[PDB]
């Protein structure tokens, strides 16, 4: 973070610091804290782990006079896949979003195994704009999320009420779920999908739906892009 | 289906009454005598409706 702060603020370049294994960092915090006579906290981690993580994270951010930014991807690890664990809880508290990597997706073999339904970017509205990225980014993202949730619900309900009894908007949603997990989310580790290319792929996914079915897309965006 | 079955039963009763009047006697005894086997049979089919 000191290197990132230099570069970004005394060099005027955007950084995107990528920390990894903040769980390992918190284990190191535990080991250093118990080197002193400090009593362990909630699950062995010290009571000031919130302060330590807050410093480490809030060392990022945009500033006024300098034309440079610092962005953080802590790439945290859940010990027992528990969001209730102190490390994920505090990191959530300080941070501004979450990207979930899912064991179910990984076992199905999808890379990256990122689970969209729990993941969200809290400052999505800022990044998805008109001057930045493309003018359909926000509407396409919201529509994709809605249809992905509907696809998961229809997949759950298929083994309960049969495939035939599902509505047309549910059969189409199952087709979208398949084409979304296996083509959109499934991305080769060495293929670069620019934001515009990924938006075009998202529109190709959304085009299986009739134009009336895409409720969350604005009519102007539907006319322009569909 | 209950309404349609009521209408069809009324029509069938009228047709049976007309047939009996044309024959001049009740064919009930003959039908009972010739009841060795049933020409119509019903076989259950386990259709899967919804769940």
């Amino acid at each position: 973070l000191t290197t990132a702060e230099y570069l970004a603020y005394q060099t005027e370049r955007h950084v995107l610091t990528i920390l990894t294994d903040m769980s390992s960092y918190a284990d190191a915090l535990r080991e250093v804290s118990a080197a002193r006579e400090e009593v362990p906290g909630r699950r062995g981690y010290p009571g000031y782990m919130y302060t330590d993580l807050s410093t480490i994270y809030e060392r990022a951010g945009r500033v006024e006079g300098r034309n440079g930014s610092i962005t953080q991807i802590p790439i945290l690890t859940m010990p027992n896949d528990d969001i209730t664990h102190p490390i994920p809880d505090l990191t959530g508290y300080i941070t501004e979003g979450q990207i979930f990597v899912d064991r179910q997706l990984h076992n199905k073999g999808i890379y990256p195994p990122i689970n969209v339904l729990p993941s969200l970017s809290r400052l999505m509205k800022s990044a998805i704009g008109e001057g930045m990225t493309r003018k359909d980014h926000g509407d396409v993202s919201n529509q994709l999320y809605a249809k992905y949730a509907i696809g998961k619900d229809a997949a759950a309900m298929k083994a309960v009420v049969g495939e035939e009894a599902l509505s047309i908007e549910d059969k189409l949603s199952l087709e979208f779920l398949e084409k979304f997990e296996k083509t959109f989310i499934t991305q080769g580790a060495y293929e670069d999908r620019t934001v515009f290319e990924s938006l075009d792929q998202a529109w190709s996914l959304l085009r299986i739906y009739p134009k009336e079915m895409l409720n969350r897309i604005s009519p102007k965006i539907l006319d322009e892009f569909y | 289906a209950k309404q349609k079955m009521g209408r069809v039963m009324q029509t069938a009763a009228f047709s049976l009454a007309e047939v009996s009047y044309a024959t001049g006697e009740n064919i009930g005894y003959q039908v009972q005598e010739s009841v060795s086997t049933a020409r119509f049979k019903v076989r259950a089919r386990q259709e899967n409706v919804s769940g």
